[PDB]
């Protein structure tokens, strides 16, 4: 009798007099939004119950209904941003701020996970979530001696809540508000579980997107370690979100990108670049485009861990927006490499991949390209070597190509292309 | 400017909202 109701039976119901009728009718209306699919959230808020749910969380002599209704404006809230809107606009902010101290612990759960989708809409949300003070109640939920003794599903809620509290940039999150989550952040990341340990690094990815500032407050909680081990996870959901979170680390200073190298990060990338998820493959190569942007003896130390030829391997044959990070990796690599070490790197045979790159439509990568050629004959003219540099390029189409781009319209390109015929070919 | 930061962050993200089926 609480099963497929129709929206005006649900509002009948609500409206009666009968606390008992109304829990009947508010389960009634969590199963129709519960449904495997087209839950009927806009005919639910056109009929006005947003309030009476509101109010219904506030109800601690019933227990129950605080529960239905926590569910059914879970949902609702799970839905666009004006359905989510629809559900701050009642009041249920504070509402659920207060069941978070619950003695039902699946009533503050639903209340953890309500909380989770009204931050998770966006940093106006999300900040107004932090105004009310959740972060205190959500934080004494897990202030406990062994994250363990809690239910499975509990910590997870509790942990992908608090990774969209950390979610977003426009503005980031308040830095009180991120020291005060991080410490906890920080014994989630060591928890067993493999959702938990995903979510809390999506956390610390979203965390250290942003200015070099933010990455330092996460660095200096000395997670790279931790993070650099979940980076061998043998879990894509776990893999995915960490090498996220690396690879923002390393866009930072140089000093914050000495720290994920030390911590052995390297050693994990052999498999990275050639993984065969297409879009890890894609992260692992930007991540190495911003090491090779680094001190010359932060590429040495990518010389030594033999990632050059890995870095040959990914410009030669992938996914085209994984070459395009590939190309980046080497226009960095020579840009700021020694000349022994640009000589390494073509030792390594990096001429005919990148060559072939040239015949792409793209722009961009075209000047990259380019950019590294010039990069790369400097270190030779440093030599006496541009000749033999000259036929390497010659010898593999090269030149038939720097040529062909000569005729190229954007006038970055041609004019690249028309300095190195004259420069050191024709 | 060597270092290059993100762009349109696709290891996309994490569903942002969870309906309770």
């Amino acid at each position: 009798g609480t099963v497929n109701w129709s929206v005006e039976d649900i509002v009948k119901g609500i409206n009666s007099n009968n606390l008992e009728s109304q829990l009947q009718a508010t389960q009634a209306a969590r199963k129709l939004l519960s449904r495997e699919k087209q839950p009927p959230i806009d005919n639910i808020i056109r009929a006005g119950l947003i309030p009476k749910f509101v109010s219904f969380l506030g109800k601690t002599d019933c227990s129950p209904i605080q529960f239905e209704s926590a569910w059914a404006l879970t949902n609702i809230a799970s839905g666009t941003s004006e359905q989510t809107k629809a559900v701050v606009d009642g009041g249920a902010i504070p509402a659920f701020i207060s069941l978070l101290a619950s003695p039902h612990a699946h009533i503050s759960e639903q209340a953890v996970w309500a909380l989770g989708n009204i931050a998770g809409d966006g940093s106006a949300f999300r900040d107004l979530v932090i105004k009310h003070g959740a972060i205190d109640p959500l934080l004494a939920l897990l202030a406990v001696p062994d994250l363990s003794t809690l239910a499975c599903g509990y910590l997870r809620n509790l942990t992908w809540t608090l990774s969209n509290l950390c979610r977003n940039k426009n503005p980031a999150p308040p830095l009180d508000a991120v020291e005060q989550i991080l410490p906890t952040l920080v014994r989630l990341l060591h928890h067993n579980d493999p959702e938990v340990l995903a979510d809390s690094c999506w956390a610390i990815s979203y965390l250290t997107d942003g200015p070099n500032e933010r990455i330092e407050m996460v660095v200096k909680k000395g997670v790279v370690p931790q993070l650099v081990k979940l980076l061998g996870a043998t879990e894509l959901p776990i893999v995915t979100p960490a090498l996220r979170a690396i690879g923002n680390i390393v866009t930072g200073t140089d000093e914050q990108t000495q720290k994920v190298i030390d911590a052995g990060a390297l050693a994990v990338f052999p498999s990275l670049l050639t993984n065969p998820k297409t879009n890890i493959q894609k992260e692992a190569t930007w991540t190495m485009s911003n090491i090779t942007a680094g001190r010359q003896d932060q590429i040495q130390q990518v010389v030594n861990h033999g990632l050059v030829p890995f870095l040959v391997g990914v410009l030669s044959k992938a996914d085209f927006k994984t070459q395009k990070e590939a190309a980046w990796a080497i226009t960095n690599y020579t840009s700021g490499g020694t000349v022994e070490q640009i000589v390494y790197l073509v030792h390594c045979g990096i001429i005919e991949p990148l060559m072939n790159l040239l015949s792409a439509k793209d722009t961009k990568i075209i000047q990259v390209i380019l950019d590294a050629i010039s990069n790369i004959f400097q270190a030779a003219e440093k030599l006496g070597e541009t000749e033999k540099l000259s036929i390497m390029i010659e010898e593999c189409g090269g030149l038939d190509k720097i040529e062909a781009l000569q005729r190229h319209e954007n006038e970055s390109v041609y004019k690249a292309s028309l300095n190195l015929i004259e420069k050191y070919f024709s | 400017r060597k270092k290059r930061k993100t762009e349109e962050e696709s290891p996309l993200k994490d569903k942002a909202k969870k309906s309770k089926g």
